[PDB]
């Protein structure tokens, strides 16, 4: 229905660099987050500095 | 004096286990293999309980021997997953509730002995996903109870990810069912086919990295457009994973006597549509117009014309093990058939995976585990805000023991990446100096 735009460079302030070391996970607004942002908010830090607000994702 | 016979029995058990799990010969039935391990374990337990009246030393010895000889097979967890999956599947000898519970308890006990539980967890997740997609669940509550028991046996820290993934899969399945019911009540549809709407997110699911593309005919195109419109009418902007790689539907199609419902796979759907609409279609042209995989095309050919004589209404050239280009086939509906609905039997071969496919899956799982370990390594340093060269390695190995095996290379890579990405306030040159930034 609608394409997914997670921003190749950076969706927002993620503190994780444009790399897979630090997209699939849905965002807060169900518009998908950046690959770096999702990885940073998954298991990198207790407080997620990757989507302004705390991001944790849900759903399989 | 009680020690002296422990060595002999441990050596005998180790030799017996090595002989039983030896790679000499192929085509070993995973079910028979797991049955043999279970029988050996039961015999040892009976011997210990009868004569050794539950001695701690013998229990420790047998546990150590089992841990030693269990991980001798890299592919062993996959067969364990198959054995714990098909047994839970309906029709498995009509196992009683008590028998199923005992089998699950034994499987959980064995899962405790596995050294590399990450591969076992991945295989269990894949098997559960396949069973859910098989649409042949016996008891979802029983599966949930088994998952909870396995998580409790394996430990909360080790199985938190597995429990979360199972809960997410259950929630996604419930949401998909509710959305399908609402769309049906929506006083609408896209073609009247079976509501096999697999519109579910692949964020935490075992989705294949490659998504096959199937040539959607005008009817399939209209169905896809209607499904997309309904999904937009249900959740605007959001778009879950609904790839047509494993798309399934049930509709009546006639190729040009008796009305029959045809059940075909996603790859076979394009061929059926070509035969239903056109008269003569070459195999090369159909494959080019659909981009179906070679394995998928071979499976469709085997299940279409090379199957039972009752369903053999087309004589493909050639309809044998070999595949010949330009195989002209026609869907002759006038042929006599017994079943009212023509449902293609699923290709369920012996439990296992292709050697290249298994190697690729193992490599992907290992890469994911390495990435997770590297990500979690920085957490140990951040928690203490300081670590040494050996201290960081010990901390990483503390959290990377039950799930997997820690490696110095992963720790070094994580330490370097902490400085590189500035996630942690450490220095690659100064290993003694370590801090946290993020």
């Amino acid at each position: 229905l609608w394409a997914w735009d997670i921003v190749v460079d950076n969706c927002a302030i993620c503190r994780n660099h444009i790399m897979d070391l630090c997209t699939v996970a849905w965002g807060v607004c169900n518009h998908a987050f950046h690959f770096h942002c999702i990885s940073r908010w998954l298991k990198t830090r207790q407080v997620c500095p990757l989507d302004n607000r705390e991001w944790e994702f849900q759903k399989y | 004096g009680l020690k002296t016979m422990c060595e002999c029995m441990s050596s005998y058990l180790r030799e017996q286990g090595k002989a039983l799990v030896s790679e000499e010969g192929e085509g070993k039935n995973p079910v028979d293999y797991i049955q043999g391990l279970l029988d050996l374990k039961s015999r040892f337990d009976r011997f210990l309980l009868e004569s050794f009246n539950n001695d701690r030393l013998f229990k420790q010895t047998i546990a150590g021997d089992f841990e030693y000889f269990l991980n001798l097979n890299s592919r062993s967890p996959e067969y364990l997953s198959l054995f714990i999956d098909d047994k839970l599947k309906k029709g498995v000898k009509g196992l009683t509730e008590q028998e199923v519970e005992t089998i699950l308890d034994k499987a959980m006990v064995l899962f405790r002995f596995m050294q590399e539980k990450d591969v076992f967890e991945r295989y269990y997740k894949q098997h559960l996903a396949r069973r859910l997609l098989t649409n042949k669940s016996v008891s979802d509550d029983s599966e949930k109870n088994m998952i909870s028991k396995l998580k409790t046996e394996c430990g909360c820290q080790f199985t938190s990810k597995l429990e979360g993934m199972f809960r997410d899969m259950s929630i996604s399945n419930t949401t998909m069912d509710e959305f399908r019911q609402h769309l049906q009540a929506t006083g609408v549809s896209l073609g009247g086919v079976d509501l096999t709407v697999r519109v579910l997110t692949t964020g935490y699911w075992p989705t294949q990295s490659a998504t096959p593309k199937c040539n959607i005919p005008p009817a399939p195109r209209h169905a896809f457009e209607i499904f997309r419109r309904f999904y937009l009418a249900k959740h605007s902007g959001r778009q879950l994973t609904l790839q047509h790689h494993m798309g399934s539907a049930d509709l009546n199609a006639t190729f040009y006597t008796r009305k029959h419902i045809l059940q075909v796979s996603t790859f076979q759907m394009t061929i059926l549509m070509l035969f239903n609409n056109r008269e003569k279609y070459t195999f090369e042209e159909i494959q080019q117009e659909t981009d179906i995989p070679e394995r998928e095309l071979v499976r469709a050919l085997q299940s279409l014309a090379c199957g039972k004589p009752t369903q053999r209404v087309l004589t493909k050239e050639p309809k044998s093990k070999e595949i010949e280009n330009g195989h002209i086939f026609t869907v002759n509906d006038q042929f006599t058939s017994k079943l009212h609905r023509v449902k293609i039997q699923t290709v369920a071969a012996k439990q296992g995976e292709s050697d290249p496919e298994r190697k690729e899956t193992r490599q992907k799982v290992d890469d994911d585990r390495k990435h997770e370990i590297e990500a979690a390594i920085v957490r140990i340093m951040k928690s203490r805000k300081k670590m040494q060269h050996n201290v960081l390695v010990a901390e990483v190995t503390q959290q990377l023991k039950a799930r997997f095996l820690p490696s110095p290379v992963v720790i070094k890579k994580r330490i370097e990446g902490l400085i590189e990405r500035e996630y942690l306030a450490r220095t690659p040159e100064d290993r003694k100096v370590y801090t946290y930034v993020a």
